[PDB]
């Protein structure tokens, strides 16, 4: 999945085949540094990719003066009443109007979606 | 010619009295507008 780098030349490690022990080795093209990986999966491609933005929503959006606010949706963690909300705010989304919420209490930053 | 010289008797105009409605009509229009805005709000709530 991710990119792993050689410790000698600090270049990308390409996958190379070990035709003796039937094992996967990551080797670079600059030096002869070898490795054994734990992912065991070279490549992964998901075409749905309906990523939940709760990973990508920052908790600092609560300081936006231009966002709507509601008090009928208390925070799950700290029980604070006021909570900002907004829409998906994502391009390349075929169809979405679901709301997202962020707690406005400082240092809480709870970001959920009912 | 005939209609113009007769129109010199009847006359024609356009004014605010011709562009103003009645109180009952104003109430009807405002009611309809409020109902439509409420329905739009309901649709938005269902979408959310
Ligand atoms: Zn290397
Ligand atoms: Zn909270």
């Amino acid at each position: 999945v991710g990119i792993r780098f050689c410790q000698e030349c600090n270049n990308m490690l390409y996958p190379k085949e070990d035709k003796e022990n039937r094992i996967l080795l990551y080797a670079c093209r600059n030096c002869d540094y070898q490795q054994e990986a734990d992912n065991s999966c070279i490549y992964v491609n998901k075409i749905t990719h309906e990523v939940d933005e709760l990973t990508q929503i920052i908790a600092d959006v609560s300081q936006d003066p231009t966002l709507p606010r509601t008090e009928d949706h208390p925070c799950q963690k700290c029980g604070h009443k006021e909570a900002v909300f907004f829409q998906s705010h994502s391009a390349r989304a075929e169809d979405a109007m679901r709301l997202y919420y962020v707690c406005t209490a400082p240092h809480c930053g709870h970001r959920w979606t009912e | 010619t005939v209609i113009n010289n007769w129109l010199l008797i009847e006359g024609h105009t356009i004014g605010i009295g011709d562009s103003i409605a009645d109180s009952k009509t104003y109430q009807d229009i405002q009611n309809t507008i409020k109902k439509a805005k409420q329905d739009v709000i309901e649709v938005i709530e269902k979408a959310h």
